[PDB]
């Protein structure tokens, strides 16, 4: 414990970043926006990037069960990742105007 | 070390006639009193499925899954065993249900010719790279137990799934009545390449092996129509494969069709030979005065 | 459970190098730490050095810096441990420990042992390996109580001492009494054994000694008659 | 050809330009 | 640096954020990726030489 500064300790360690044929591993740490539910938003539940106005609905849904869709071949209701929640997007305000 | 108990004197694999049950939820999707088509890997209805009665394990291949039906009064069954090889040469897998947990290692296990259940089913291991701790455990009177428990790989993934209900009616060893649907409970993203399919039953001789029977049957890319109910459950599904009945249903989806004709399906005898014609040979290639000369020159 | 094998060891001449090697067995390979620790006969224990559950140095003894080096392999699930300019004072039963802690980031050094092994006999001297010498001991027919008449093997003429006696298969693990060895004023040992031996009526072992030893490597497999 | 999931579940296949030899079975034009 | 660990790393959620939180004077090259795209890339296994 005298030597300089080019002969002290030095705790080295490199890191391997491999990508293989495998599913879904280590990827980013978390990332949350702290949501409001009072307008229409954007909204991104783990992969849904649509838009709608979240107005968690009193529906009833399964543990297992994520994201629910009605006959419409899109999605309009979604479970929150964090709260055990069952919400609802409907659609944003939208329409069409004459004169 | 591998042992084997006397009075074992014969049980050749027999077979059975598996009804309506096997349907499990292909996607984490919530479906409200509609009707809903999809195209994946499901136990066709009817089918024509094992009787392995556990009164014997051999290794039964994984083409593309299993159904693994079970009726027991205790808990004998509580392992499974998962592998190309099912030795120290390539990677292996094994889900051990303990009384109070379950346990997943994929570690380069070696089993030996007959595994049996304490940790005595594998003699060297080996590094594992994944492991999950499973909190909750997966597998009264005259009410038995049934469970069931289907397992699939697509790309990586295992997507256990399973379903446990008290059956109130004793029966020859035969598959009961009614509906049932598998609830997904865990993933795995394991990502191993199995070909075989091996269990794993428990003694507890101190011989008292109890009874049960485990029915593997292979599953096959079907084409079902679901009965979400109005919480999400399922009721009833079709086949698509059985009488031209239920072909109907698929392509005009209901179930109380009414009265008339209907297209349905296309019919077409397929082929069987390869045979192709061509010309005699002729006028052969100069191969006989070149390969088979006198006299070269340098 | 856990199974620490340990491999190398022998007659070695004053200057030389070794490989010692341990086999972990039953555990994982990846958050216990293993030590080595030689027992000199009957004058106590003496750490030689030590790794962590990562590949670390934990330092070695005020008699060994210098001339070991140990290191660490956890691909193959073994440590290892490179002696160089051997001398007389390490002649001893170099053991491998393991830890019982997992060893975990913030806590303090504090390094107990928890499972251990058999050893291997490093003898480090000027001598050579000679060859053993099994001999079938009569039966007498001395029969007074039932199993009073007892037979054995004479091995003799050995320097290292790495003696390990079967019967049939590495079995048979009733009453024998194998008698420890003692230097005759040259260096060699000397070796023995008494069984059981009930009435011999061609239901007894099939009269089998067979003596392991590795500086002096051959497979004796001499038969003993009355 | 079906009655309707109502009375019965009995069915009557009906192939198209078939002669009842390339598939009570009658031959109807 | 003959004999370096090689940890392997299973399914997790690595956050490259405590990284720079230990004593000053440290290093932070990187070769072919950013700290600011690190956690933008899916890996599935990582490997530490120490
Ligand atoms: C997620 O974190 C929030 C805030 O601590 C907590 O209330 C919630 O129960 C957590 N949910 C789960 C399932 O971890
Ligand atoms: C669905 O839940 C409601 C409210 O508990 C119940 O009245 C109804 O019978 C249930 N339907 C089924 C069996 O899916
Ligand atoms: C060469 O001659 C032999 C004997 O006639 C015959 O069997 C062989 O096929 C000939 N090879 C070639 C190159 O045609």
């Amino acid at each position: 414990p005298t030597y300089g500064v080019g002969h002290q300790p030095y705790r080295v360690v490199v890191l391997s970043f491999e990508l293989l044929h495998a599913p879904a591993t280590v990827c980013g740490p978390k990332k949350s926006t702290n949501l409001v539910k009072n307008k229409c938003v954007n909204f991104n539940f783990n992969g849904l990037k649509g838009t709608g106005v979240l107005t968690e609905s009193n529906k009833k849904f399964l543990p297992f069960q994520q994201f629910g869709r009605d006959i419409a071949d899109t999605t309009d209701a979604v479970r929150d990742p964090q709260t055990l929640e069952i919400l609802d997007i409907t659609p944003c305000s939208f329409g069409g105007v004459s004169v | 070390q591998c042992v084997n108990l006397t009075t074992r004197t014969q049980l050749p694999p027999a077979y059975t006639n598996s009804f309506t049950r096997g349907v499990y939820y292909p996607d984490k999707v919530f479906r409200s009193s509609v009707l809903h088509s999809t195209q994946d890997l499901f136990l066709p209805f009817f089918s024509n499925v094992t009787w392995f009665h556990v009164i014997d394990n051999p290794v039964l291949p994984f083409n593309d899954g299993v159904y693994f039906a079970s009726i027991e009064k205790s808990n004998i069954i509580r392992g499974w065993i998962f592998g190309t090889t099912l030795d120290s040469k390539t990677q292996s897998l094994l889900i051990v249900n303990n009384a109070t947990n379950v346990v997943i290692k994929v570690c380069e296990f070696q089993f030996c010719n007959d595994p049996f259940l304490e940790f005595r089913v594998y003699s060297s291991a080996n590094n594992c790279t994944f492991e999950y701790v499973s909190q909750p455990f997966l597998m009264q009177g005259n009410f038995k137990n049934l469970r069931e428990f289907v397992f699939k790989n697509i790309d990586g993934y295992f997507k256990i799934y399973s379903k446990h209900t008290p059956i109130i009616v004793r029966e020859p060893e035969d598959l009961p009545q009614g509906f049932s649907a598998l609830e997904p409970l865990v993933d795995l993203p394991i990502g191993i390449n199995i070909t075989r399919f091996q269990t794993l039953l428990a003694l507890h001789r101190s011989w008292t092996a109890g009874a049960a029977a485990y029915y593997v049957g292979y599953l096959q890319p079907r084409t079902f129509l679901l009965k979400y109910n109005e919480n999400g459950t399922i009721t009833d599904a079709v086949d698509c494969a059985l009488d031209p009945l239920s072909e109907t249903k698929c392509t005009l989806k209901s179930f109380t069709v009414e009265k008339g004709i209907y297209q349905t399906s296309n019919f077409r005898v397929q082929p069987t030979e390869s045979i192709v014609r061509f010309p005699n040979i002729t006028n052969l290639c100069p191969f006989d005065e070149v390969f088979n000369a006198t006299r070269f020159a340098s | 459970e856990v199974q620490l094998v340990e491999s190398g060891g022998g007659l070695v001449q004053p200057g030389r190098s070794l490989r010692l090697s341990c086999a972990a067995s039953g555990f994982t390979f990846d958050d216990y730490a293993i030590h080595w620790v030689r027992q000199a006969p009957g004058k106590g224990l003496e750490w030689v050095s030590g790794i962590t559950w990562n590949s670390g140095t934990i330092g070695y003894a005020d008699s060994v810096k210098g001339r070991f080096t140990i290191s660490r392999d956890n691909a193959k699930n073994s440590l290892y441990l490179q002696m160089n300019s051997l001398r007389a004072e390490d002649t001893a039963l170099y053991y491998c420990a393991k830890h019982h802690q997992i060893a975990v980031a913030g806590d303090a050094e504090d390094y107990y042992f928890d499972y251990w092994g058999q050893g291997t006999l490093v003898t480090v001297s000027s001598a050579s390996t000679k060859g053993p010498s099994v001999f079938p001991l009569a039966p007498s027919s001395k029969s007074t109580s039932g199993g009073t008449a007892a037979l054995g093997c004479l091995v003799k003429d050995y320097f290292p001492e790495p003696v390990t006696v079967s019967w049939n298969s590495g079995a048979l693990t009733s009453g024998v009494h194998t008698f420890p060895a003692v230097l005759q004023s040259s260096g060699l040992y000397s070796l023995s054994s008494v069984v059981t031996v009930p009435s011999s009526s061609l239901g007894t072992q099939t009269y089998i000694c067979n003596v392991n030893h590795k500086p002096s490597n051959t497979k004796v497999d001499k038969k003993v008659e009355p | 050809i079906t009655p309707g999931t109502n009375t019965s579940n009995q069915v009557a296949v009906l192939y198209q330009g078939v002669n009842c030899t390339e598939v009570n079975v009658f031959q109807t034009r | 640096v003959y004999a370096w660990n090689r940890k392997r790393i299973s399914n997790c959620v690595a956050d490259y954020s405590v990284l720079y939180n230990l004593a000053p004077f440290f290093t932070f090259k990187c070769y072919g990726v950013s700290p600011t795209k690190l956690n933008d890339l899916c890996f599935t296994n990582v490997y530490a030489d120490s």
